[PDB]
RNA sequence: GCUCGCCGGAAGACCAAGGGUUCCUGUCCAACGUUAAUCGGGGCAGGGUGAGUCGACCCCUAAGGCGAGGCCGAAAGGCG
């Protein structure tokens, strides 16, 4: 009750291996199909069973107390799932904004928050 | 008044030896908690000469 | 119409983020 | 083109030429809504048009 | 009128990679030219997640000045200097030394 | 207080306007000064 | 009218919440069209080129912003907004 | 082995800082760091900032222990200054100077 | 959110003039804001102004202006 952390995230992450709509999501999805590439959607599988992978090589600490990590802990993560560990900080990027989305998400309303979603152009024209 | 000549870098100087600040010298360190503070006032954790009486 | 609607807002929070970062 | 277009008749160039404002509109439409791949399209019609109407110009003309 | 062209192979006169052969990828506007095998650049690339680009230092060719490139003789083994003369009625490039045509 | 300049579109532009130029010899004299010295706009318009 | 006009005026659908506002609850389009075009040519056009039934058509002249590029003072350029109203029989086409 | 952690065109003047900086000049960074937060000035936080910094790169970098640590020279420089304008009664203006400086703090275990 | 305090023939509400996007949302905090700023009339991106009957246009003239011919004036021009 503390707040979001990967304890959460984790479960989610694995319910989403697990429910992976990729396909399913784009179809799901319409007006940022028709800004963003179609083809753009990273497949499912490869990314989230690293993110699982990456995930079990952490301390029950290091999960709900996620700011206590550090670059040795980087090292222990990324020499224990045997990649590299600007991928450890690409997740902890990628779950730095799941913890803010969702911090959103209980500060606000669904609604008032689902419709406060934009999509980001730095300009009129289209990629650029 | 406006000074009449321009007063060197040595006046300058002296007038500011006595704009030293002073390094408090004694940190007081609690009893239950055992962080550091300044004397009289509470910890960073509300801890007062051992008890805890802010919750925060 | 209600049912699609509940079924898609109950996963909606979850699809973006990963979308974003496929993006 | 332009040898192409040269040796049909006026009434078949106005049929052209409507026929590609139909597919030009078209393509902005498309190209509006995002649903657009292929850009290079809008120069080829634009462009083609540009053609047909320099014809029936000097058909007039002369 | 152009006398290295795509495809042509090549040896290199000057620069870090001289006396090296390759053959030529394209040609840009300024003067300059892409060999194969040819002046190697390690270049740093943030990684990009649109392209999925992944990031690291990628080894790329980088342009030389046409000038420091010689087109490559096959018959002599030697660099060699490029002219032209008509043949048929065409435009056509031969090297200087054997006045063999290309 | 009140100070000396209290805008106004009609009358500026009736005053020192394009056409009120080009209604004179003086106007179309400063009109082509201003193209001789290039100017990126001549008068006041808009 | 001619055809051959008709054509040029329409540029663009408009998408915005608005837009989608009205579009469902209203039965209304909402069109980016040519500057120059009136409110005839463009029911005209509707009428034409979707061959749908165009009730009234109300329109607006959006004043496009004022930008900076690399401290360079920009203006966007204007447009013309319509907003179309369809005889309730229709429903909509997206092509 | 001696280690560089700097703070360029920070806001603040040369001056301010330097009350602060001179108050760490020498200690080990734990006492120093200590001096610093019960310190009451701006100048107070931005060098806490550079030192910590500083020590980072000591640990990481060079495999210095933080217990031997000590601060040798920190220094402050003038950094660019930029001009404003302030208006001034009766119409005349004044070239405003917001100043900024270049904090230097080097620690080392010897 | 709660109390306190000030304006109330205004320190409220609506226009014309003048300005020209400052409006609304999201996002950011270098510079700008006489301090901090997480905030803004600041930065970047998006949205936003819907008329037969409200205005302008339009119809009609005031003072005044321009003014075919015309009168006048070295030239330009002045008067009508």
């Amino acid at each position: 009750g503390d707040g979001f952390d990967l304890n959460d995230f984790l479960e989610q992450l694995r319910q989403m291996k697990n429910m992976g709509g990729x396909x399913x999501x784009x179809x799901x999805x319409x007006x940022x199909x028709x800004x963003x590439x179609x083809x753009x959607x990273x497949x499912d599988d490869k990314v989230l069973v690293r993110m699982e992978a990456i995930i079990n090589s952490m301390t029950m600490k290091e999960r709900a107390k996620p700011e206590i990590i550090k670059g040795s802990r980087k090292r222990r993560i990324a020499a224990g799932c045997g990649m590299q560990v600007q991928d450890v900080n690409r997740l902890l990027k990628q779950f730095d904004d799941m913890q803010r989305m969702m911090k959103k998400m209980k500060k606000g309303g669904x609604x008032x928050x689902x419709x406060x979603x934009x999509x980001x152009x730095x300009x009129x024209x289209x990629x650029x | 008044a406006v000074q009449q000549n321009k007063p060197t870098r040595s006046k300058r100087g002296m007038r500011r030896s006595h704009d030293a600040l002073t390094a408090v010298t004694s940190l007081s360190v609690d009893k239950t908690s055992g962080e550091k503070h300044l004397r009289h006032h509470i910890t960073a954790d509300g801890y007062y000469r051992g008890r805890k009486v802010i919750a925060k | 119409k209600q049912s699609t609607l509940a079924l898609l807002l109950l996963l909606l929070l979850l699809t973006p983020v990963a979308a974003a970062a496929a993006a | 083109k332009a040898k192409e277009l040269r040796e049909k008749s006026v009434e078949e160039l106005n049929t052209e030429l409507l026929n590609l404002l139909r597919e030009q509109f078209n393509l902005r439409m498309q190209a509006a809504s995002g649903q657009l791949q292929q850009s290079h399209l809008l120069k080829q019609v634009r462009r083609d048009v540009a053609r047909v109407k320099t014809l029936l110009n000097e058909k007039a003309g002369a | 009128a152009a006398k290295i062209r795509r495809d042509d192979e090549v040896i290199v006169l000057t620069g870090k990679d001289k006396g090296k052969r390759g053959k030529v990828k394209n040609v840009l506007s300024s003067g300059k030219v892409i060999v194969e095998g040819i002046n190697l650049v390690k270049k740093h690339q943030k990684p990009v997640p649109a392209l999925n680009q992944p990031g690291g230092i990628v080894e790329k060719e980088a342009a030389i000045q046409v000038s420091n490139v010689a087109i490559f003789n096959a018959a002599t083994g030697k660099a060699d200097r490029v002219g032209f003369r008509f043949e048929d009625g065409k435009k056509v490039r031969f090297f200087k030394s054997n006045s063999e045509t290309i | 207080m009140k100070r000396t300049f209290q805008p106004s579109v009609l009358k500026r532009n009736r005053s020192h306007g394009f056409r009120a130029r080009m209604a004179t010899k003086n106007g179309r004299q400063v009109l082509a000064r201003r193209r001789a010295k290039g100017r990126a706009r001549l008068t006041v318009s808009k | 009218i001619r055809e051959e006009r008709l054509l040029k005026v329409l540029r663009a659908p408009h998408v915005s919440e608005k837009a989608s506002t009205a579009m469902e609850k209203s039965n209304t389009i909402v069109l980016k069209v040519a500057k120059d075009a009136t409110k005839a040519e463009i029911k005209a056009a509707v009428q034409k080129l979707f061959e749908v039934e165009v009730e009234v058509v109300n329109t607006l002249v959006v004043k496009g912003k004022v930008k900076r590029h690399g401290q360079r003072i920009g203006r966007r350029s204007d447009w013309k907004k319509a907003y179309v109203t369809l005889k309730e029989g229709q429903n909509l086409d997206f092509v | 082995m001696e280690t560089i952690a700097k703070h360029r065109h920070a806001r603040s003047s040369a001056q301010k800082v330097r009350l602060v900086a001179d108050l760490i000049r020498g200690k080990k960074v734990s006492q120093a760091l200590d001096i610093l937060t019960y310190t009451n000035k701006k100048a107070a936080v931005l060098v806490k900032k550079v030192l910590e910094s500083a020590i980072a790169n000591a640990e990481h970098n060079d495999g210095a222990d933080i217990d031997d640590l000590k601060v040798t020279k920190i220094f402050v420089d003038e950094g660019p200054s930029m001009k404003r304008i302030m208006p001034r009664a009766k119409g005349r203006a004044d070239r405003i100077l917001k100043r900024t400086s270049h904090i230097t703090v080097v620690v080392s275990d010897r």
